[PDB]
RNA sequence: GAAGACUAACUACUGCGAAAGCAUUUGCCAAGGACGUUUUCAUUAAUCAAGAACGAAAGUUAGGGGAUCGAAGAUGAUCAGAUACCGUCGUAGUCUUAACCAUAAACUAUGCCGACUAGGGAUCGGGUGGUGUUUUUUUAAUGACCCACUCGGCACCUUACGAGAAAU
RNA sequence: GGAACUAAUUCCGUAGGUGAACCUGCGGAAGGAUCAUUAAAGA
RNA sequence: GUCGACGUACUUCAUAGGAUCA
């Protein structure tokens, strides 16, 4: 029954790693009876279940979505809403995989799925119960399964080409749909 | 009207000489009836296995090897060595912006005669004084780093049978001579071998087999 | 339906966020920018920037800009200095 | 129109 | 600084008059809040020397004369004009 | 949904359809009787076809104490599911979804109209007043060209219709063929699909393709097999003899070398009945 | 002591595989897809249904002889998405919640060096 | 195992080319800019009606190939909304050899050659300097960095003394 | 048939278009709203 | 032929901005 993890760090989110780590390992050790370990002679968190203190046996699994969506980019807040709740998962698409962009088209791509000030992309969290990490080109979206599929629907909706404010009055009604239900 | 798993049998994977943990692990089959017996069911398949739990290791996460079944004994089945890779995610760690990715492969052949083909991988650093911030070779550099890895793979693959080959590619020996004769040109960070597969094995010769659980 | 606020004291500009960094009344944004407004970088964990204030939480609005000097501790760029126009054009002339 | 005409009385041939 | 040189660039190939104009506008806004005759009235001096901002220029003679300020948007910038000059000309 | 404001293309889209005082009027897709009431001025009974009974309560609300109140039925439903009763001429405005099949609807009728007056999007209506060489010489127009007779009367600008959609239109007169002619239906229709496939490429090409080649030896069993004559040696399937067949009527006539789209009516016939004359059917 | 089996779970929009195979790969002791566990066609692929598919393997390979699984979870890939959903995951957490020893990780979808055409056209498939 | 395309991450609109354009290794063939030069000729030059080479993607002629995607076509659905208007098979094409065609938002919506006008930090190529660092052979010597300079490129910032109605 | 007996986003080039108030294939453009993280051979 | 592509000729649509006063 002991048995283990080992997830690995890039490097930009490895200074946030060791710069936020005094709130990680509390929320891993007591709470959920887990014994952490980082690596950093291969730049890898390790996780163990030591036979004796644990109870759940999701929590090493609870402990490896938790460290690894605050690998993916989410901040740290959101990643303990991952490991405090049974229904929350991580769908991650790209640019290429719906239309085939690149050059400036690319990167005007991801302007308008941000919006500026990051509007654009904070209208689609709050009217989703989502939250949207927007790496180079891979677009990451943390949520419970329907609401991930509002807000991927959503985001696809942007990169084919349509514009801004189409997609605010989208959202708004599907924002009312949703809260009633 | 079945439920197969009445009859079939277990069976184990042992793995050649040139491992410590030489147990794998168990496999099912079907019971030998006669009209298909088992043992030619048997003789083809591959197995993988990730070599920290065939070397007691733990530094070697990464690198799965395939062993492939050859012979077969009294619900012991011996195997032989069939290739070996890294895992994806490794691979996916390594490569990174700002720096440049050499890569090289050969065809080459053994003294027990297995052609085989053998990959390399290599990956340029910021020498630790370095400010400016990508440190890419110049291409003429690059020619030169794929001769000299190309060079030594031929070189060390054909002074060795298999099994020696497979000793070699254990400790990591290829990756030290790579990054010794490979400094005067560029300082060249993250050497490995990342692959290696079979194209033709010989002739059986049994007297190699039964030579490593011997 | 008449409303009667009581005791009134009148202020603009900076004394208000003076004093309302005191409590979470005052929080920022991201420096802003332009000509005359461009953050410059003293060192690479510490700069002068131009912030406007947020004052109101969930909802709220923000006052006049400020040449905020600040650094940043343990991820973080946190405000420490309330840093005047002139001073402001000083400490861009030096960079 | 003529052509046409003949033609397709020899078309009722083969029908 | 390359990660500021790289803002850079990707914002210098952006020239649409709507995003250039937004950008401007709320730009004149944070000036104002956030950052004496003598310059004035040398200003008003220059600009009655020189009539500048007045429809005898060739920008808005070209627009004006060829029927092409009747579309709203021209005479949006025309007018433009024409406030910036007077409130040059203003004492 | 658009509506056809303009007060004076409605008069004359009316009496360019030469409404005789004892016609039997189809109108389909009436609208809101803008342009009705001149037909029921004109025509002895007009039969109006419509499928929103708003419409065609309102419409019939129009028509209340005016002396035309008892020339005017109204049928509901689909039009392409109907059963339109003999009717006389034909003038229509319905949304244009149906523009293609509504031409072949009237084709095909047992006693067609004599005369309809249609409107049509500005593109579809110089697909069907495009003669041979033309660029948009399409097999739409060679289909229609054979059993009628298209002419433009007049081009109805974007500017006349609430709201003003994106696409001009047309008005166009067609005129079925009386009686009409006597080549088949299915078999002009297969030739025309064959060879109208890529347009500009030449008639040989298009009998060169794999899946027509196989359509082209099936059938041709199927006819031998309803004559009942067995069948030779094939060096593949059945087709080899096909192919030389088919070169063969494409040295006489001359036609395997033109471009499809160049070809009017005639060497189409001349086509068909070389292909008929040595044992080939296309339907 | 133990003995492994290997899971594949091929995690597509639209279902969710759970197979349980040996090291080998031959010869196969439990598939169920999320297709078998849900009659609504809806949701083949929702994360509850993968739940109770990983329930439903877990305990048969238990019924056979085997004690721990390496995992190995892959999505369509090829040329259409290369990352694991979420019923791929789901099924994975339930696969872990249920007595079975896991070890080794790991995740092989199909990657190309650069490959074929993408269904979809000039303008980009799904919307 | 076969087949035919394609060359992901690295990958930076940085590098090269008159433009269109060019991204797996290895060799062969011929070409090219910049740099260096106390070589050589000595006005041989700049821009160009006529004339000529090349010219993405689509497209035609005649062969080859035909994996994938797929104008046309055929079919499934047409379930209020389609917000979430698409499924399935697919001829031509996509690939290639030999000829055609000669167009693009072929974009910097910006002719070519020459001169002058300001401050900075970076990056690619070449060169000069340095009792700087590592690569040590055992100290060199190259190579890799660091610093200063300089010629020639693609870009960026700040200010105009300047220009514009303004964006710039 | 009957008599009954019960019941209740904007475009450019090119090639096509037979459910065309417009649609599609291929290449190209912006004249289309950049948020967050970023030394990790941190030998 | 209330036909098309042009070539001439003509028509029409897009005009208000700031300041003060009520
Ligand atoms: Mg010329
Ligand atoms: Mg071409
Ligand atoms: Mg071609
Ligand atoms: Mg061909
Ligand atoms: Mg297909
Ligand atoms: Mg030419
Ligand atoms: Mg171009
Ligand atoms: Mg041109």
């Amino acid at each position: 029954k002991f048995e283990s993890r080992k997830i690995m760090v890039p490097p930009h989110r490895m200074t946030p790693l060791r710069n936020s780590w005094t709130k990680i390992y509390p929320p891993l050790v007591e709470h959920l009876k887990l014994q952490v370990r980082m690596n950093l002679k291969t730049k890898s968190v390790e996780l163990r279940t030591n036979p004796k203190f644990t109870t759940d046996p999701g929590a090493l699994q609870k402990g490896a979505d938790f460290i690894k969506a605050f690998t993916l980019g989410f901040d740290l807040d959101d990643s303990i809403a991952l490991l405090r709740l049974d229904d929350l998962y991580i769908e991650t698409f790209e640019v290429k995989d719906v239309k085939t962009l690149t050059g400036d088209h690319l990167s005007r791509a991801i302007g308008r799925i941000a919006g500026k000030d990051g509007k654009t992309k904070f209208a689609i969290e709050n009217a989703t119960r989502t939250r949207i990490v927007l790496a180079d080109s891979k677009i990451h979206i943390l949520g419970g399964f329907t609401h991930i599929r509002m807000a991927r629907e959503s985001v696809v909706s942007l990169i084919l080409g349509s514009p801004p404010g189409k997609v605010y009055g989208n959202l708004r009604t599907v924002a009312s749909r949703l809260k009633e239900r | 009207v079945v439920d197969p798993f009445t009859r079939k049998e277990w069976f184990d994977i042992k793995a050649p000489s040139t491992f410590e943990n030489r147990n794998v692990g168990k496999t099912l089959v079907n019971k030998s009836t006669g009209l298909k017996s088992a043992s030619d069911a048997l003789k083809g398949r591959v197995v993988e296995v990730c070599l920290a739990d065939l070397q007691g290791s733990e530094d070697h996460s990464f690198r799965k090897i395939k062993l492939r079944v050859d012979e077969v004994q009294g619900k012991n089945l011996l195997t032989n060595f069939h290739g070996m890779d890294f895992t994806t995610d490794k691979l996916r760690s390594m490569v990174r912006k700002w720096q440049t990715l050499i890569e090289a492969n050969v065809t080459v052949k053994t003294s027990d005669d297995y052609v085989l083909r053998i990959f390399a991988i290599a990956f340029t650093r910021k020498q630790a004084n370095q400010v400016k911030r990508h440190s890419y070779a110049q291409s003429s550099h690059i020619r030169a780093i794929r001769k000299v890895i190309s060079e030594i793979l031929t070189k060390e693959v054909q002074g060795s049978t298999l099994a020696q080959l497979t000793s070699k590619l254990i400790p990591e020996v290829i990756n030290k001579e790579i990054e010794n004769a490979t400094k005067d040109i560029f300082p060249l960070q993250n050497i490995h071998v990342r692959k290696v597969k079979l194209l033709k094995q010989p002739k059986f010769d049994v007297g190699a087999l039964m030579a490593l659980h011997g | 339906n008449k409303t009667r606020m009581n005791t009134l004291c009148d202020i603009a500009s900076t004394p208000l966020a003076n004093i309302a960094r005191k409590g979470l009344l005052l929080t920022y944004s991201k420096p802003l920018t332009g000509q005359g407004l461009k953050t410059v970088n003293l060192s690479p964990t510490e700069r002068y920037c131009y912030v406007v204030p947020r004052f109101g939480s969930k909802i709220g609005w923000d006052l006049n800009p400020i040449a905020v000097h600040q650094k940043k501790q343990k991820g973080q760029w946190t405000v420490i200095k309330f840093i005047t126009r002139k001073g402001f054009q000083t400490i861009t002339g030096e960079e | 129109r003529e052509e046409r005409k003949t033609i397709i009385g020899k078309l009722q041939d083969y029908k | 600084m390359f990660r500021e040189e790289r803002k850079a660039r990707r914002l210098k190939k952006i020239k649409s008059k709507t995003y250039r104009k937004i950008k401007k506008k709320e730009l004149m806004k944070n000036r104002e809040l956030a950052a004496d005759n003598e310059d004035h009235d040398i200003a008003r001096a220059k600009e009655r020397m020189t009539l500048k901002h007045k429809t005898n220029s060739k920008w808005a003679k070209d627009m004006i004369k060829h029927g092409m300020t009747n579309d709203a948007e021209t005479r949006e910038e025309m007018e433009e004009m024409l406030r910036q000059g007077e409130r040059l000309k203003a004492k | 949904q658009h509506i056809l404001k303009n007060p004076l293309v409605a008069q004359g889209i009316v009496d360019k359809a030469q409404i005789r005082p004892s016609d039997v009027v189809l109108e389909v897709g009436p609208g809101t009787g803008n342009l009705t009431v001149r037909i029921l001025e004109q025509a002895k009974n007009v039969v109006a076809v419509e499928m929103d009974p708003r419409m065609a309560a309102e419409l019939t609300k129009r028509v209340r104490g005016t002396p035309v109140e008892k020339k005017l039925e109204i049928m509901l439903g689909d039009f392409m599911k109907t059963e339109l009763p003999y009717f006389d001429i034909c003038i229509s405005n319905t949304p244009y979804q149906i523009s293609s099949p509504l031409v072949f609807k009237l084709i095909n009728q047992p006693r067609p109209p004599r005369v309809s007056i249609l409107m049509f999007q500005r593109e579809f209506a110089l697909r069907l007043l495009a003669r041979p060489g033309d660029s948009l010489y399409c097999r739409l127009s060679a289909n229609v060209q054979m059993w009628a007779n298209v002419t433009h009367i007049m081009k109805v600008g974007k500017n006349n219709f609430r709201p003003p959609p994106q696409v001009e239109s047309s008005v166009v007169r067609l005129e079925i063929k009386n009686p009409r002619p006597q080549v088949d239906y299915n078999e002009w229709d297969g030739l025309l699909r064959i060879v109208f496939v890529r347009k500009n490429r030449t008639i040989s090409a298009g009998f060169k393709s794999t899946t027509v080649m196989d359509i082209l030896e099936k059938n041709y069993k199927t006819f031998l097999a309803m004559n009942n004559e067995m069948v030779d040696d094939t060096k593949g399937s059945m087709h080899d003899v096909v192919k030389e067949k088919i070169d063969t009527v494409l040295k006489e006539t001359d036609l395997g070398d033109k471009r499809a789209g160049k070809c009017d009516q005639n060497d189409f016939l001349r086509l068909l009945y070389a292909f008929h004359q040595v044992g080939i059917h296309f339907s | 002591s133990q003995v492994f089996g290997v899971a594949r779970i091929y995690a597509s929009f639209n279902d969710t595989f759970v197979h349980v195979t040996d090291l080998s790969g031959k010869e196969t002791i439990a598939r169920v897809t999320g297709g078998m566990k849900v009659k609504a066609d809806r949701d083949e692929s929702s994360p509850y249904a993968a739940m109770l598919a990983a329930q439903d393997v877990a305990a048969k390979c238990k019924e056979v002889g085997i004690t721990a699984v390496h995992v190995k979870i892959r999505a369509t890939g090829g040329t259409r998405t290369k990352t694991p959903g979420p019923g791929g995951q789901a099924a994975l957490r339930a696969l872990a919640r249920s007595g079975l020893r896991i070890g080794r990780i790991e995740d092989v979808t199909p990657v190309p060096s650069d490959s074929t055409r993408k269904k979809g056209g000039r303008r980009g498939r799904r919307l």
